């Protein structure tokens, strides 16, 4: 799946003021593929937009966007200093493969799931990591395992349908292994190879209600929920 | 879409028709509520214009 | 060479046999020639054949 580039990764701005972000890719790309995201730093991350129009649960009216094909847009109709964050830019590949935008700081000028098991392998080593369910049905949604290094771009490890069709990168493939039970409410992430570009904070993610079942669960081709994520590191 | 045999044998075909529990989806989906499906032969021929039914 | 559709509808290359009020027993081919000269689903063939079997 294809680059994006956000516009800008970082920005200063006064209250009372709109702000217009553009994230846009290499091509045009169809428009319900997109959601927007901010993070805290310290906290996990938080949904927002999708589809460059339409917004998600639990809301004010102020983040709303435009655009189409190549050029994403998410606006902002005011600021606030709550609103302190880095915003995300994540889309549904057709290559069935993920693709973040590097993160966008807005400075203002003067149900769960849960992860198991970061910390500390040597490099070139081997360890594993879970993630187990709480309240819901995890044979619906299509999971992703994702990464994030410290006040950086992210990056997408890998994810899978509930068919089975996988989707890595051709860098991670191989080296990591994802294996899923639905039975048992978890989920598995055995690795190995492991080098410093694995040295940053990952997280676990449920995603998309592939065609059916019963619920009271809507879908879009964005996520439905995170994780509070977790440590990754090689050290020696 | 259409087909017709070149086989020269004898063919067996289905097909199904979406009756969703809510609508929901078929807006999402599909983006109509109408439904208007024709599924046509010259023996056979019939159409569906189906609902959501719970 | 007719079929029971050029017979009973008014195919012109069906002779209408007007004068043909009642008779012993119905006759065919088995493949027969003149369809409808305009096609269309004729429903209830049988039904129609067995009502006019007598
Ligand atoms: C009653 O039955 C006769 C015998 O089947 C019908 O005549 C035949 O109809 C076929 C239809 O395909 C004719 O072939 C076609 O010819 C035309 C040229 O006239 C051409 O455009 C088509 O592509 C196809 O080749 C066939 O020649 C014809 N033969 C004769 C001797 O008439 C007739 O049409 C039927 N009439 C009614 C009122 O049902
Ligand atoms: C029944 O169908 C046959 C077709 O085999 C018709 O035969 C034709 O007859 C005419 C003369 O009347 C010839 O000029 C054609 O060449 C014949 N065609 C063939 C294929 O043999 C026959 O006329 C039809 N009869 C009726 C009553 O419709």
């Amino acid at each position: 799946e294809i680059v994006l580039t956000q516009s800008p990764g970082t920005l200063s701005l006064s209250p009372g003021e709109r702000a217009t972000l553009s994230c846009r890719a290499s091509q045009s790309i169809s428009g319900y593929y997109l959601t927007w995201y901010q993070q805290k730093p310290g906290q996990a991350p938080r949904l927002l937009i999708y589809g460059a129009s339409s917004r998600a649960t639990g809301i004010p009216d102020r983040f709303s966007g435009s655009g189409s094909g190549t050029d994403f847009t998410l606006t902002i109709s005011r600021l606030e200093p709550e609103d302190f964050a880095v915003y995300y830019c994540q889309q549904y590949g057709i290559s069935p493969v993920i693709t973040f935008g590097g993160g966008t700081n807005v400075e203002i000028k003067g149900v769960q799931l849960v992860e198991s098991g970061g910390g500390l392998v040597q490099p070139g080593g081997s360890l594993r990591l879970s993630c187990a369910a709480s309240g819901f049905t995890f044979n619906i949604y299509d999971m992703h395992w994702v990464r994030q290094a410290p006040g950086k771009g992210l990056e997408w490890v890998s994810g899978l349908t509930t068919g089975g069709d996988t989707s890595y990168s051709g860098s991670v493939r191989g080296r990591f292994s994802i294996s899923r039970e639905n039975a048992k409410n978890s989920l598995y992430l055995q690795m190995n190879n492991l080098r410093a570009g694995d040295t940053a904070a990952y997280f676990c993610v449920r995603g998309v209600r592939e065609v059916g079942a019963t619920g009271g669960d809507p879908f879009y081709y964005a996520m439905a929920v995170w994780g509070q994520g977790t440590t990754v590191t090689v050290s020696s | 879409k259409s087909y017709a045999n070149n086989k020269e044998k004898e063919v067996l075909v289905l097909w199904g028709v979406h009756h969703p529990p809510n609508i929901g989806d078929q807006r999402a989906l599909y983006h109509t509520e109408n439904a208007y499906v024709s599924v046509v032969s010259s023996h056979y021929s019939r159409k569906f214009t189906p609902e959501i039914a719970k | 060479n007719c079929s029971v559709a050029g017979w009973i509808l008014g195919n012109p290359e069906c002779e209408l046999l007007i004068s043909r009020e009642s008779w012993s027993y119905i006759v065919e081919k088995p493949n027969p020639e003149n369809g409808t000269c305009y096609p269309g689903h004729f429903a209830d063939y049988e039904e129609l054949r067995e009502q006019l079997s007598s």
